[PDB]
């Protein structure tokens, strides 16, 4: 399971 | 799990450097989403790389994350003087992170300078308390990395010594201090005491004869 | 401009409890997970806790060393993340940072949390005499808590001063300072260090005399 991979602002 | 990094590296500006990061459990893969974080003087932290090779926003293009063999790696191409700093890597293990010990990076931004060492004997006032502390101050060195070694009658001490992490002086050279704590009995029993500071392969030493 | 700003740190005795707060601005805090990471001398960086999004039910994970004693939580209404620490131990001492975004791009300034059972203690100050230019110093031994302020000749000796970091030895802090003066002025003239320890409300002078 992955960490927070959402793109940064 | 233990994450290991190089303790320090030195480079002239304009050259490329690679720092690595290994895991004690096995190969570092993309599943460890390796991060690289920079610490500049004053506990200023900033993330450089996330998810192995995704550079955080605003971070200079000269910084790149990658995987080399079984390790995660950070490469700085054409390192600049502003890059002298400590670099930490962090690895993800399914549901937790483990940080590495940090690599101190020197980007030679001035001429090298040897440490100025001063060793002080225990005061009479302190001795009355049956304690003896020898103080070794260490200043004006660049690179800011030194190892301190204490000796008593020529023999290496492994107990009672405590050294502080170099810290930058206004002139961007570094300073540090070390302490040897002895009972008064141990202090009176020996004649020779020495603080030895190795900086870039050259040892600067001060000694006390008692 | 993004900004993370921690709060709530302080001195606490073992068994103690405190809550840290971190407020984010300059970006959509609600969109990213947040973590607490602490920095200690004996341990470098240590990840402590993470908290995911509202849509993850505010799910969390904790480092084993903290599980059962610490609780991370968030309030997106306030753009804030928090750390409730209970049953604090001296090993929890360190600077605590909230940090997040891909995966640690943003870090606050940090807030210091000291866990110590030590009582306030004024330093015993000791002159350090030498065993063209001469270096004298002062040992400030066995005080608690920090800080301490060290001057030389009331601050008239400004140039040539070096004050070093406190070391913790015996639950108590020790630091040193040194001045370099022309040997033509010592010991013919007086060199005294002035040490103040606000906590003990003390201010001591120590003259450096030749051995
Ligand atoms: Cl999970
Ligand atoms: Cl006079």
């Amino acid at each position: 399971s992955a960490p927070d991979t959402r793109p940064a602002p | 799990i233990v994450v290991t990094q190089e303790s320090a590296l030195t480079t002239s500006p304009g050259e490329t450097v690679t720092l690595t990061c290994r895991s004690s459990t096995g190969a570092v893969t993309t599943s460890n989403y390796a991060n690289w974080v920079q610490e500049k003087p004053d506990h200023l932290f900033t993330g450089l790389i996330g998810g192995t090779n995704n550079r955080a926003p605003g971070v200079p293009a000269r910084f790149s994350g990658s995987l080399i063999g079984d390790k995660a790696a950070l490469t700085i191409t054409g390192a600049q003087t502003e890059d002298e700093a400590i670099y930490f890597c962090a690895l993800w293990y399914s549901n937790h992170w483990v940080f590495g010990g940090g690599t101190k990076l020197t980007v030679l931004g001035s001429e090298k300078s040897s440490p100025s060492v001063t060793l002080f004997p225990p005061s009479s006032e302190e001795l009355e308390t049956n304690k003896a502390t020898l103080v070794c101050t260490i200043t004006d060195f660049y690179p800011g990395v030194v190892t301190v070694d204490w000796k008593v009658d020529g023999t290496p001490v492994t107990q009672g010594m405590e050294t502080t992490q170099p810290s930058k002086q206004s002139n961007n050279k570094y300073m540090a201090s070390s302490y040897l704590t002895l009972t008064a009995r141990a202090w009176e029993r020996h004649s020779s005491y020495s603080c030895q500071v190795t900086h870039e392969g050259h040892t600067v030493e001060k000694s006390l004869s008692r | 401009q993004v900004q993370l700003q921690e709060s709530g740190g302080g001195l606490v005795q073992p068994g103690g409890s405190m809550k840290l707060s971190c407020v984010a601005s300059g970006f959509t805090f609600s969109n990213y997970w947040m973590n607490w990471v602490r920095q200690s001398p004996e341990k470098g960086l240590e990840w402590v806790a993470e908290i995911r999004l509202k849509s993850n039910n505010y799910a969390t994970h904790y480092a084993e060393s903290v599980k059962g004693r610490f609780t991370i939580s968030r309030d997106d209404s306030k753009s804030s993340v928090y750390l409730q620490m209970n049953n604090l131990r001296a090993e929890d001492t360190g600077i605590y940072y909230c940090t997040g975004v891909g995966q640690f791009a943003y870090w606050g300034q940090g807030t210091t949390v000291t866990v110590s059972s030590a009582k306030t203690t004024p330093p015993t100050v000791y002159p350090l005499a030498p065993g063209s230019m001469v270096t004298l110093g002062c040992l400030v031994k066995g005080y608690f808590p920090e800080p301490v302020t060290v001057t030389w000749n009331s601050g008239s000796l400004a140039s040539g001063v070096h004050t070093f970091p406190a070391v913790l030895q015996s639950d108590l802090y020790t630091l040193s300072s040194s001045v370099t003066v022309p040997s033509s002025t010592w010991p013919s003239e007086t060199v005294t260090c002035n040490v103040a320890h606000p906590a003990s409300s003390t201010k001591v002078d120590a003259k450096i005399v030749p051995r």
